[PDB]
């Protein structure tokens, strides 16, 4: 199912609306899809657009059929997992066993900041023992999801 | 719901001392802001109790009787906000929801600061966008119509015409 809307005004540039997050990603390996679905949760159905102006016009004049959460690419600002945090995680459980979720998906480069928001703030680990070790480490303190779809969140 | 009802009975009976109630029931606000505050503050449904011990007692009670689960705020953990509630400069002098809450109990006021923090209320989405996206500070903003700009920058709304559905 695609995102549907009424043109908010005349001469509407349809390219300003990218669509549902779920429609914009290509999972690199099907065996990680369960984890990625849990990483994103309801954000799979957030709508990505170019700017806050486009977002505003859709919300006000798009005759949207439900409440939507819109990700405006020019304003979205994730609090990302830092490279040092990943380094520490890799040393803790092994680099084969922990990845930033973002590294598991492909997408058009223009979507980068939106994808950082959805997938750049959560780790994916191979199993529960490692997920717990990573998530709750005082140096890491970051939401972590297992390949089995279990979640560990220090907050 | 059933959970709040059960907890309130434990309070009224006196079986579990230390229960205050659902946070949103412990303060008041001008009706103008009803949609805004209901849309942006799920912590209004947390149950305020005096202490962590009382919280754990309620958690244990709910589980023992198959009633369900609730989230609790212990006033003992709210004291960290005692010196953090003073008014601050906001974009366009937009109001802070916290400052609009009327409450006489100063401990409960601390709980309201925990729940609302520096969330602002704007008159419409036009103003919300100007206010939220400051260069030096991303503000969380809710409109009078319940639309929300999160600090991340997401913008949420739609189907406002069903807010007052029976």
């Amino acid at each position: 199912l695609q995102f549907a809307y009424k043109d908010p005004e005349k001469n509407w540039n349809r390219n300003s609306v990218k669509g549902l997050v779920a429609s914009l990603i290509n999972v690199k390996d099907n065996s990680t899809a369960t984890a990625l679905e849990v990483v994103a949760g309801e954000r799979l159905y957030n709508v990505v657009v170019d700017t806050e102006v486009t977002a505003k016009k859709l919300l006000e004049k798009g005759e949207l059929k439900r409440r939507y959460t819109i990700i405006p690419l020019n304003k979205i600002s994730a609090r990302c997992i830092a490279p040092e945090t990943l380094r520490v995680a890799q040393n803790l459980v092994g680099p084969d066993n922990v990845h930033v979720a973002l590294s598991l998906v492909d997408y058009k480069p223009e979507l980068q900041k939106g994808m950082e928001f959805v997938f750049g703030t959560t780790f994916v680990c191979n199993n529960m023992d490692n997920a717990k070790k990573v998530a709750f480490d005082k140096r890491i303190m970051t939401r972590t999801v297992t390949l089995g779809g279990d979640v560990f969140d220090p907050h | 719901g059933k959970v709040l009802d059960a907890i309130i009975q434990e309070k009224k009976s006196g079986r579990i001392p230390g229960i205050y109630g659902r946070l949103g029931d412990l303060g008041a606000i001008d009706e103008k802001y009803d949609i805004a505050i209901s849309s942006c503050c799920h912590a209004l449904d947390y149950i305020v109790v005096d202490s962590i011990d009382t919280a754990q007692e309620c958690v244990n009670f709910l589980k023992k009787h198959n009633i369900g689960i609730a989230t609790f705020i212990g006033l003992d953990k709210m004291t960290v906000w005692a010196k953090k509630m003073s008014k601050i400069q906001t974009p366009e002098n937009t109001p802070r929801l916290f400052d609009l809450v009327k409450v006489k109990n100063e401990e409960i006021r601390q709980a309201f600061y925990f729940a609302l923090r520096d969330t602002l209320v704007a008159n419409n989405l036009d103003q919300a966008t100007r206010v939220a996206y400051q260069r030096d500070r991303r503000w969380r903003v809710v409109t009078l119509q319940g639309q929300i700009i999160e600090q991340s920058g997401t913008m949420s709304g739609g189907l406002e015409h069903h807010h007052h559905h029976h």
